[PDB]
């Protein structure tokens, strides 16, 4: 019965004792075939999305520095900031569950500042109380009841909590959202829940990839930044039509004067093409004749969704190439056995590693291609 | 899918299917082919029933012999579920095949779970429900009503429609689910049970639990309709012999005697007014008793004996009754000096085992009574009942035990023990005694099975080690083998966990029951644990009077209210009805999202046939070793008796009857290859134990998971949970875990 002491000594000095570039190539190799299948999926531009946030007890927990809370609101704020600048026509609201209720935090409204007054006034209480699903998605399925046809009814939920207490059957608002057409994302912190599950699944058409769990810090914020994107549509669901909207022209006013959304002086302001009423920041809904109001600006930031730029198929090394430079920043390539050169199939030019994701991030056209005359 | 074996073409239900089905499959064939007995073990996470189902239905509708299937469960709930795989196999054949072959597949059970009458369906015992059919379907109804019409006997509109109609055309060809059977009868009023019991002959494929076929009270007139080359399969076997060991065990009591006695005055009293009125019945069947005859060729086939047959039908004497109890007012002196003699023994003020050879000789020495008119008691008293118009048989029933005691007795002489003990409970002002025959040989009541069939297939989720079962029953096996379940990511963690978060060893030993450390370490254990599982915690107990009292001590002690914030409490109880009810209950909560936790006992009802896979399994929580009780005289006797006769070390056994009820409980958690769960050993002892579990879970359990405390291993289970969350990786597991049919073939050509 002798104890570990008198068996050995550890000597930790033992343990430790005293190509590489094709491998850091392969794994580039293998991580453009992931992105290799883009297709021109039909998205819904215009989007109607209530956020709901998790402020209970159970995101109290110490999990995530400083806690669940204080950094699912920090990267909520950094959410709203994100999500309009890529959809400026969307709208957006926001909803927290607390004490086993679910409290109004924001209006559905395409104004991004008001969002972040009420996600940063949220950051100082302490959350509490048990979570409620019911309670929230019966307030999100009212809030985006006054919603046009065409738009897309979405509702991403942040869930913390392993259980959830609820005054009515679940499965029956899950029924309704189905019915009403809403479409729910779920972000769980902990581990899956089978109502989530469920509502991700039956709600969705049947597509289980809507209901992510994180892993680490790092992963959170990508899966927050994947919400940005539109959702693609399904095929059965048709809700074509037509949406009347102008283009105001700016003015440059002398002296302020009133306007006719918040009844406040503003020297400068948008005239409405509809009713000339003025109005101060875009895109909103004119207050007098019920006109969507955007500028040509607005349009032009989703057209990379409806034609996405084709991938980058590497090349080998065993062809020859055509420059040693890069077309578009003529960065000269490194010699390194392997080839870092991408081309473009549509025109058939070489681009170095830095431009091929400059150019499918930022930019969303070719440089080749649009020098290339037909 | 559709793909072929040597010369079997058999079509899957699926369009996937696991590696392990296809070596399952085959094996099976090949012991189907070469004939004998096989013992195969299984995970519990791969798809068993389909596959034995689809490859044992393809075998008969190939081959020309058309050798029907017998399926034999444990429980009733099991029948369901096999039958309605059953229903999926058959669809799905019709559909490939273009046209609905012609074939039947029944359930069998007791009228109580098939009765449609709206008057005897409304009985809380079986029992009764039996004796109610009887009287308006044992014929004596229909006689009385055909000789005077205005007799107020009445029928059953159910079992009466059934003449109407021919026995093959009593249900459409295909297969019926109890669900499905009743539905279409209560249509047409017809009996499902009389339906079924008719209708076995001509069934392709029959399925029932052990009880018809192992006891020979319900068993013989089953097996007799059954074929004799027909497959056997056992399903979830791994606790056969207790089945069979109950078939041929019985207890009386004091008050069981007492009531015999009332019952044998009625039955005298009975006699002196049939004789006064009607005595020509008793000479009529006087007359057939000096002939011969047995209570076979008297009673009709619709009728059945009042007492059911207690032996197996190949020890029951073939000669003619012995003459001491050939006339009624005979054998009822027979039957009363029989009691008395009972009655005086249980007078004892200390326990003794006795074998029935020397209780035998006893008997005849301070009575007269010999060895053979016992073998026929019970036959001679279903003669007398039947003779007597005994309509009502509520004072009778009590002489059913006594009648039953004397034919088991007399019968069998080894594998058999009596034991008298002056105190039923230990703790009790005044002493109870009771009489207990026992079987302590399981082999004796599936001898008779091993016989008969050619073909028996031996198969459950966690029946290891697979040595033992050869040995404990006397049967020899072509081929026995363990598969390990191919997975490519863990999908069950199992852990093993010695002591609480203070270091302190925690066990479940019944003498320290009542201990604060153990109880308060537990009672931490399973709030910690309902922290982190996301929807269903299923927890286990050794027997029900330890979790009685543990949880009463949650209770006092506030453990219970920190789990009502997280999960609702469901608690087994012994009202079948009411555990019934709390399974529903806590599945809904699993589904709707506010979480349960169901507290079972590791050998109840529970753990005997209900599966948690999904989400309303996800951590199950085995608290201690469901140990039996050392300090029984049942339990005691039976390892002597193994001991000396199949040399199996009472440690040894006793390690091993534990071991397959906990693994028995580990094992319904997983049902597909998707499905997750955390398996957690609350005990020090468990930490020797891992070779004793089955390979599956032995293989998945790791060298630094032996000895864990409740701190490390909730930081791995909320590990582990998390990692399980995340979408798999199909290229991880398209041909490794999962075969296709392309995949199939690759298989069968590298074999080849
Ligand atoms: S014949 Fe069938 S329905 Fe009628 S009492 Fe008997 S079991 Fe019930
Ligand atoms: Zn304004
Ligand atoms: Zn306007
Ligand atoms: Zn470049
Ligand atoms: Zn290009």
């Amino acid at each position: 019965g002798g104890y570990a002491w008198e068996d050995e000594i550890k000597r930790s000095w033992d343990l430790v004792k005293v190509a590489s570039l094709v491998a850091s190539i392969v794994e580039a190799r293998k991580k453009r075939t992931a992105k290799k299948n883009i297709t021109p999926y039909q998205r819904g531009i215009i989007r109607s999305l209530i956020l709901t946030l998790d402020c209970s007890e159970a995101m109290l927990e110490k999990d995530l520095r400083p806690n669940r809370h204080a950094m699912i609101i920090q990267y909520a704020i950094d959410f709203v900031h994100e999500f309009f600048d890529q959809n400026p026509i969307s709208q957006m609201g926001i909803i927290i569950m607390r004490n086993g209720l679910a409290q109004l935090v924001s209006q559905v409204s395409g104004n991004p500042q008001d969002h972040i007054d009420a996600l940063k006034s949220i950051r100082k209480q302490e959350p509490k109380g048990n979570p409620s699903l019911q309670n929230a998605l019966e307030m999100a399925r009212g809030l985006l009841l006054p919603v046009p046809a065409h738009c897309t009814r979405e509702v991403l939920i942040v869930f913390g909590s392993l259980s959830t207490t609820d005054p009515g059957d679940i499965h029956q608002t899950i029924d309704s959202l189905v019915s009403e057409k809403i479409r729910v994302k779920v972000l769980g912190l902990s581990a899956q829940v089978a109502i989530c599950k469920e509502l991700c699944k039956a709600t969705n058409y049947g597509d289980e990839s809507f209901y992510k769990i994180l892993l680490d810090e790092t992963h959170l914020k990508e899966l927050f930044n994947e919400a940005v994107t539109p959702l693609p549509v399904n095929k059965i669901n048709k809700g074509f039509t037509l949406v009347k909207m102008g283009f105001p022209t700016r003015i440059f006013e002398d002296t302020p004067t009133f306007c006719s959304c918040h009844s406040k002086l503003v020297y400068g302001g948008y005239f409405c093409p509809n009713c000339h009423s003025k109005v101060c920041s875009l895109p909103t809904v004119c207050p007098c004749c019920d006109l969507m109001l955007i500028l040509s600006t607005h349009l032009a930031r989703s057209y990379h969704h409806l034609m996405p730029l084709k991938t980058f198929a590497e090349v080998p090394t065993t062809e020859k190439f055509r420059s040693e430079d890069c077309f578009s920043c003529q960065s000269r390539f490194p010699i390194l056995l392997t080839s870092s050169r991408y081309r473009c199939e549509d025109c058939k030019q070489e681009f170095c590693v830095d431009c091929d994701v400059f150019i499918h991030e930022i930019l969303h056209n070719c440089p080749g291609c649009e020098s290339k005359p037909v | 899918m559709k793909f072929y074996i040597d010369d079997l073409p058999v079509l899957f239900p699926y369009p996937k299917i696991y590696p392990e089905q296809y070596n399952y499959m085959c094996d099976i064939k090949k012991t189907l082919d070469v004939g004998g007995n096989s013992i195969l073990e299984m995970p519990s996470g791969t798809g068993k029933t389909v596959s034995l189902l689809s490859l044992t239905i393809a075998y008969q509708m190939h081959y020309p012999e058309h050798r029907k299937i017998i399926y034999c469960s444990r429980t009733m709930s099991e029948i369901e579920k096999a039958l309605v795989e059953l229903e999926n196999l058959m669809d799905y054949r019709t559909k490939e095949l273009g046209y609905q072959e012609d074939f039947r597949g029944l359930g069998l059970t007791s009228r109580k779970n098939l009765c449609l009458h709206p008057e005897v369906s409304k009985e809380r015992k079986g029992t009764v429900v039996d004796e109610k059919c009887r009287r308006m379907t044992n014929g004596q109804a229909k006689r009385k009503l055909e000789e005077d019409p205005e007799a107020n006997v009445e029928l059953c509109e159910y079992h009466e429609n059934l003449y109407n109609i021919e026995v093959e055309d009593y249900l459409p060809k295909g297969v019926f689910s109890f669900e499905k059977l009743l539905k279409y009868c209560e249509e047409k009023t017809l009996c499902p049970y009389f339906i079924v019991r008719r209708m076995i002959s001509l069934c392709n494929i029959i399925i029932y639990s052990y009880h018809y076929l192992l006891d020979p009270k319900i068993a013989e007139r089953v097996s007799n309709e059954v074929s004799k080359d027909s497959i056997v399969i056992f399903d979830e076997a791994h606790n056969i012999d207790n089945v069979c060991i109950e078939s041929l065990s019985l207890d009386l009591t004091t008050d069981a005697l007492r009531r015999a006695t009332r019952g044998a005055n009625a039955l005298d009293e009975r006699i002196s007014e049939v004789r006064k009125v009607d005595s020509q019945k008793l000479q009529d069947e006087y007359e057939k008793l000096v002939q011969g005859l047995h209570s076979a060729d008297i009673l009709t086939d619709q009728e059945e004996p009042f007492v059911e047959t207690p032996v197996l039908p190949q020890d029951l004497l073939t000669e003619a009754i012995p003459g001491n109890i050939r006339r009624a007012e005979h054998f009822v002196s027979f039957l009363k000096r029989l009691i008395e003699y009972l009655k005086t023994r249980m007078k004892v003020l200390h326990v003794i085992s006795e074998t029935p050879k020397s209780f035998l000789q006893h008997l005849k020495q301070l009575t007269f009574i010999e060895r053979k008119p016992l073998r026929f008691c019970s036959e001679r008293l279903s003669l007398l009942v039947r003779t007597l118009e005994v309509t009502e048989v509520e004072d009778f029933t009590a002489l059913k035990d006594i009648a039953t005691f004397a034919t088991l007795i007399s019968t069998y002489e080894e594998g058999f023990l009596l034991i008298i003990e002056p105190y039923e409970i230990e703790n009790a002002a005044v002493p109870n005694p009771i009489m207990r025959f026992t079987c302590l040989d399981a082999s004796i009541a599936i001898k008779p099975v091993f016989e008969r069939f050619s073909s028996v297939i031996i198969t459950s989720g966690t029946i290891s080690p697979l040595d033992m079962y050869p040995r404990m029953l006397n049967f020899k096996t072509v081929l026995q083998k363990s598969y390990a379940m191919t997975l490519a990511k863990k999908s069950f963690l199992p852990m093993i966990i010695t002591k609480g978060s203070d270091q302190v060893a925690i066990s479940s030993r019944f003498e320290i029951r009542n201990d604060p450390s153990i109880v308060r370490n537990y009672g931490s254990m399973l709030v910690e644990f309902a922290k982190i599982t996301p929807d269903g915690m299923v927890v286990f107990f050794p027997s029900y009077l330890y979790m009685e009292s543990i949880v009463s001590m949650w209770q006092t002690m506030g453990i219970l209210d920190e789990v009502w914030k997280h999960k609702l409490i469901l608690v087994e109880t012994p009202d079948a009805q009411e555990t019934s009810l709390a399974l529903e209950t806590y599945r809904k909560a699993c589904s709707n999202g506010r979480g349960a936790i169901l507290l079972s006992v590791a050998r109840g009802k529970v753990s005997e046939g209900i599966d948690f896979d999904h989400q309303y399994g996800r951590t199950v929580l085995m608290i201690g070793i469901p140990f039996q009780y050392t300090e029984s005289r049942i339990l005691k006797a039976r390892l002597e008796f193994m001991r000396e006769n199949y040399r199996i070390r009472e440690n040894d056994f006793l390690s091993f009857d534990a071991m397959r009820h906990a693994a028995q409980c580990l094992g319904r958690v997983l049902r597909g290859k998707d499905d997750y769960g955390v398996m957690v050993l609350a005990d020090r002892r468990f930490s020797r134990k891992r070779s004793q579990l089955p390979k599956w879970i032995a293989q998945g359990l790791s060298d630094a998971d032996l000895n864990l405390s409740t701190d490390m291993a909730i930081s791995n289970t909320k590990q582990f949970l998390r990692t399980m969350a995340q979408p798999t990786d199909p290229k991880d597991q398209e041909g490794v875990s999962v075969w296709s049919y392309e995949d199939l073939i690759k298989h069968q050509n590298s074999r080849k």
